[PDB]
């Protein structure tokens, strides 16, 4: 799955089969879970 | 990590690394070993503390031994723990932070009369000196407490920051409710306090919040916490006071904030580029400014206590005292413990008992002296304060909330950029950097008082004994008046019960006996001690411990507590019902400047007025939320506390109950040699199934609690806030509409538009969010619990690595895999299934629960799928040693169930067609507490049987997967220690099957570029078969047996050519081969038929049953696709919405 891992102080995208030997929901704080944010009217900062 | 590993007690001073220096101004001199860059551990006792104190001195919970680490043996074991645990908190990357931050947080340097660093050791003749910034020491006087103290308080007050020494204790740990404290978090807690100190943000000893309402005493008290410790200790009770807004301030903050900046600027213009100082000083200072003073308030437990996935206390964690009897246990490194922390972790270490817990100084802060009608004492019970200091006097009548308003915190901590930054070696010293350091003194204060009515603490104490020989009894009365005394209180009924049941029988002498007891004595058990009734409330319906008024005495002078309860409410259950103090608000005043504004200008400033207002709502709503805290679940904590310890005390009982009769009967019995011996493992097994049930009632009374607390908060606190409010709204409501009148610039019209657009109203202030009040209690404390204690003892899982297939187990317990190296992996249903060939390959899981035992309950599923020959009874999976335990066997065409005990009692069981070729879902159920087994195949129950004649099914610790003879695929093997309901089955079963893919009559996934044969879910044998009619084609099934139509095939084909799989959804063209390519179109008359040109092929939507695990539906344009009617005699494929729901269900079949 897409996470992320440290290297040196630098979190850097990983795609880890670490993932793939957890249980489902674990803890809140996953890692390999993610938000696609699109532009949205309600919203509405400037890109 | 790369903490420095080459030290021993013996290591030789090199004036490097281990040096030998002085304790402060005093004679007294010292070794230390330097660990890190400015972090030194000096491993003996220390220094500044007299290890012999005088007995009024010595404070409750206390441990005091002059001769702990006296020996170097002792020593040495103390300086490698250290370092041990330092390697453990620096090998997370937040703890690697912690540690670096501190390495860099050297405190601020004084200047030309260059400058002078006040962080450094001296050498015994004074003319060495090496920087530190933190000494470990061992204890002081007390050998269980822990502490963090200044080398200079000003220093630690003035933003200068000064060095810091801790006293630490990495050999005793407490166990609290089902887990060890980690000495590691204990430790990082005095660590970060330490960056209070090395900031010299270190706040007054007088800024001090309330904590706990002290309710065991007759008169209005209060414990007080220190800002620091709450800020650094974590847990629930700082979301109360550090707030969004605050409700709570003072100038320490605002101020902290601007000393760190006067310093920050000194080092900017100064220090920074000055080439008269050099990097080791100027690089680490620009690090320890890279930081916020934010950053360190921010900083706490919490935080580690997640990121190292370590539980720690989450309430009133710094009472502890008062609620709790701490019993120490030996911690040795690194057999217990090693740098991933205990070994096995927080609930399953086996750690020892210290000898030391009878050398605990008890000093109780009252006595509960319980006389009868004479006067004379019946009982003498103990409560213990909680340490902290009191009053003086009431915080909430007197604070007013200010109405004027004027994660993580080591993001901007840079590990490599500090690792490089030389260490500090010439050391220009400044002469006076410390305090003579002046102990702690205590005497601990008691209360003596009389009661005729039995406080909680009183039924609790009479649930102990130590007579060897006790007998259980249901009547307090009769147990503290006991002429014996033998008797102890109990409220377990059904034990009482049935061991009264059991009083004339013949004495035990079988070890079939001894089971039929023992068996009975933990259902009984468990019966009493999880009970449970439902109940309506005020704010809804709770689920109410059944013995919790027999147990604490409360409640109790009925018949019943439960509809007691019921009556009287939540709040009837402590013992001080109001404490409220309404507190001292800022009156309302519009500006007489305003007065004459023009509108927009008078408009726009009101609006900010009405934010200020709404925000002043909050702070208030929060300041009851505190109270409620501190004063009313205070009392709810103490109340789970107590219960909790009712049902530790009765669990102690039962063991000790059993233990006799084993002990007995290996004492004086024919039973034979290994039969004992196996009633000594099996015992062993049913007392840990005892500490499981205990656990569930543990949690029962937590939930009971912590609902009745929050129902107290919205019957009784709320509607209080709820009053103040509508008063305070009023009378702004007044003001305000009085200024707006005396407005001279504005007209009629705009005067009412503004008096309504200002206007205050209940919903301004209506706060209460029910679910937030419950998520208070969802630490990550209470996740890790509920994820190191769920059901799973095994949940096997499998992928395709490249070059590399992965088996595991994700139930996070001990479970240990081995398997053959070739074994293959194929796609089940939900996930990657195992290939087992029949030959020689297998598989085996080892967990000590595995073995099972007498008393436990379990549950096995998995999916299978079987290619089914030979009818040989052959293993399939299973745990059996000495011919007990379970297998499921292959047989004819089905499975065989098999469990056995060591009396050769058996359930021998046939599961009929389970090899079909197709998966399946196996799901088996046993429940020692309802004497159940249910065996599930798919969505169906199978069996359900009686096993109450099955007693010993002890077993091997290993259940081995060998599938003998008959090549498979097994898919989500799952063991669990609690039985399956069917609800539970439908669930999992259901929930697994809808991934999105569309299943072949075999419950593979369909696939594109495959050929199948077509079935009606009506004629299931039959398959789809082409007809000609009038010059052209269609589909058909076959009617006249044997008519010699050959069934047609098919082959499902998409637009995209990387398509493989079908899902739910996609759209796809069918077609057929023949004697060239034959594509499927629509009629006229809907009537399906196979033409010559793919262009024409209508493209239909494939989809499936929910229900229906291995059969399709097909549409066109929403027109379903299904059989017709009779016709020729023939059915033709139609596209048609009016027929029988079942005729829309069809299956491929390869």
């Amino acid at each position: 799955f897409i996470g992320f891992h440290q290297f040196n102080n630098i979190a850097k995208l990983v795609a880890s089969n670490w993932y793939n030997r957890q249980i489902e929901r674990s803890s809140r704080t996953l890692g390999c879970s993610w938000e696609f944010i699109p532009v949205d009217d309600g919203w509405g900062e400037r890109p | 990590m790369n903490i420095n590993d080459n030290l021993s007690i013996n290591s030789p001073v090199d004036n490097k690394n281990v040096v030998v220096v002085r304790a402060r101004k005093t004679d007294t001199v010292f070794k230390a070993f330097k660990v890190a860059p400015n972090i030194w551990v000096a491993p003996e006792r220390y220094y500044g503390e007299s290890l012999s104190i005088d007995e009024e001195y010595k404070v409750d919970g206390g441990i005091y031994d002059s001769n702990f680490l006296s020996q170097d043996s002792e020593k040495d074991k103390f300086l490698q723990a250290i370092i041990t645990l330092l390697k453990r908190i620096n090998s997370t990357n937040a703890g690697e932070k912690l540690l670096s931050l501190i390495s860099t947080a050297i405190p601020f340097p004084y200047g030309y009369i260059g400058y002078r660093e006040t962080n450094y050791l001296s050498s015994e003749d004074n003319k060495s000196f090496y920087a530190s910034n933190i000494v470990i020491f061992g204890p002081g006087a007390n050998i269980v407490e822990n502490n963090t103290v200044f080398y200079k308080k000003e220093d630690a007050e003035n933003g200068m920051g000064t060095m810091t020494e801790i006293w630490f204790q990495p050999f005793l740990t407490y166990k609290y409710d089902e887990f060890y404290i980690d000495p590691a978090i204990e430790l990082i807690k005095c660590l970060i306090k330490s960056l209070y100190f090395l900031y010299g943000i270190k706040p007054s000893d007088d800024l001090v919040i309330p904590y706990r309402l002290r309710s065991e005493l007759e008169n209005i008290e209060y414990s007080q916490l220190n800002i620091v410790d709450l800020l650094v200790s974590g847990g629930i009770d700082p979301k109360f006071i550090n707030t969004d807004p605050y409700w709570f301030t003072d100038n320490y903050f605002s101020n902290a904030k601007k000393v760190f900046e006067d310093h920050r600027n000194i080092y900017e213009t100064e220090i920074e580029g000055n080439n008269a100082i050099g990097n080791d000083i100027k690089l680490r200072l620009k690090q320890k400014f890279r930081i916020n003073i934010n950053d360190i308030w921010e900083l706490n437990l919490n935080y580690f206590s997640k990121e190292f996935s370590i539980m720690m206390p989450d309430r009133f964690n710094n009472a502890l005292k008062h609620f709790y009897r701490k019993q120490y246990y030996k911690i040795d490194y690194p057999e217990n413990y090693s740098i991933n922390g205990f070994v096995n972790g927080q609930i399953n270490a086996q750690l020892s008992l210290s000898d030391r817990n009878q050398d605990i100084i008890n000093k109780p802060e009252e006595i509960i002296n319980l006389l009868n009608g004479n006067n004379v004492s019946l009982m003498r019970s103990n409560i213990y304060g909680d340490g902290l200091k009191s009053t003086v006097d009431d915080f909430y009548s007197n604070y007013k909330i200010p109405y004027n308003r004027a994660d993580s915190s080591l993001d901007n901590v840079n590990i490599g950029v500090i690792d490089n930054i030389p260490e500090i070696i010439d050391v220009n010293p400044y002469k006076e950097n410390c305090d003579k350091f002046s102990p702690v003194q205590k005497i601990t204060s008691t209360r003596e008082i009389n009661t005729n009515i039995p406080w909680p603490i009183n039924y609790l104490q009479a649930q102990n004994t130590n007579n060897e020989k006790f007998s259980l009894s249901s009547d307090f009365v009769e147990v503290v008046s006991s002429k014996d005394k033998s008797l102890v209180y109990s409220f377990l009924s059904n034990v009482m019960f049935y061991l009264d049941s059991i009083k004339d029988n013949s004495p035990i002498d079988t070890d079939k006996k001894y089971y039929l007891w023992l068996r009975e004595i933990f259902r009984n058990y468990s019966f009493d001690i999880t009970a449970t009734q439902e109940i309506n409330t005020n704010c809804g319906i709770n689920k109410v411990v059944t013995w919790f008024g027999k147990a604490l005495n409360i409640l109790n002078t009925s018949d019943s507590f439960v509809e007691e309860f019921q009556n009287l409410g939540a709040i009837s259950l402590i013992n001080k019902k109001e404490n409220l103090s309404m507190p001292i608000i800022e009156s309302y005043e519009i500006p007489n400047d305003m007065l004459g504004l023009p509108l927009n200008d008078l408009n726009e400033k009101l609006f900010n007025i009405y934010s200020k207002n709404t925000a002043y709502f909050k702070k208030i709503y929060y300041n009851f939320l505190d109270q409620w805290w501190t004063q009313y679940y205070s009392q709810y904590f103490d109340l789970i506390c107590m219960a909790k310890r009712s049902v530790l005390a009765q669990e102690t009982l039962i063991k000790r109950i059993i233990q006799k009769k084993l002990s007995y009967l290996i004492g004086n019995s024919n039973i034979s040699s290994d039969n004992l011996a196996l009633m000594n493992l099996t015992t062993t097994n049913t007392l840990r199934d005892i500490s499981n049930e205990s656990q569930i009632a543990m949690n029962n009374v937590d939930s009971f609690l912590n609902n009745a607390a929050i129902c107290v908060f919205e019957s009784n606190i709320y509607p209080k806030f709820i009053s103040f409010m509508e008063q305070c709204i009023n009378n702004i409501n007044i003001k305000t509409k009085e200024f707006i009148q005396k407005c001279t610039n504005i007209n009629e019209d705009e005067k009412l538009q503004l008096i309504n657009q200002n206007v205050f109203n209940s919903l301004d202030f209506e706060f209460l969010n029910i679910q937030n009040m419950k998520s208070l209690f969802s630490s990550e404390t209470a996740l890790l619990i509920k994820e190191e204690t769920w059901p799973y003892e095994l949940v096997l899982y499998a992928f395709k690595e490249p070059g590399n297939n992965v088996i595991g187990d994700a139930s996070g317990k001990n479970t240990s895999i081995e398997y053959s190296k070739d074994i293959g992996l194929v796609y089940g249903i939900n996930s990657d299934a195992l290939y087992l060939n029949g030959s020689n390959q297998s598989i085996s899981f080892s967990n000590d629960f595995f073995e099972n035992g007498l008393t436990n309950s379990f549950s096995i599923y998995f999916w299978l799928r079987n290619l089914g020959k030979d009818t040989i009874k052959s293993k399939l999976i299973g745990s059996k040693e000495d011919n007990c335990g379970w297998e499921i066997y292959f047989q004819d065409t089905g499975l065989v169930f098999n469990m056995i005990d060591s009396n050769g009692n058996e359930k021998n069981i046939y599961l009929s067609d389970v090899s079909n070729n197709s998966w399946h879902y196996i799901t088996i159920s046993v429940d020692r507490l309802k004497e159940q087994l249910l065996i599930f195949i798919d969505d169906n129950l199978v069996a359900n049987e009686s096993i109450k004649e099955i007693l010993n099914i002890y077993s091997s610790n290993i259940i081995s997967l060998l599938s003998e003879n008959n090549p498979s695929y097994i898919e989500g093997l799952t063991i669990l220690n609690k039985p399956t309901t069917s609800q539970e089955v439908l669930s999992n079963y259901f929930e697994v099957l809808n991934n999105s893919y569309i299943r072949d009559s075999n419950e593979e996934r369909l696939e594109y570029n495959k050929t199948y044969q077509l079935y009606n879910y009506v004629f299931s044998d039959k398959p789809i078969c082409e007809v000609k009619q009038n010059n052209n084609i269609y589909l058909t099934i076959n009617n006249t047996n044997n008519l010699n139509l050959q069934a047609s095939k098919f082959k499902l084909l998409s637009i995209n050519p990387n398509k493989q799989y079908v899902q739910k959804l996609d759209e796809v063209i069918i077609s057929v081969l023949d004697n060239m390519e034959k594509y499927i179109d629509i009629s006229e008359d809907n009537r399906l038929q196979l033409i010559d040109n793919k262009n024409n092929a209508k493209k239909m939507i494939i989809s499936n049953d929910i229900f229906i695990s291995n059969c399709l539906t097909l549409s066109y344009n929403g027109k379903y696709i299904c059989l017709s009617m009779k016709d020729e005699n023939h059915n033709w494929m139609i596209c048609n919405n009016d027929m029988s729901k079942y005729l829309y269900l069809w299956s491929f079949k390869p």
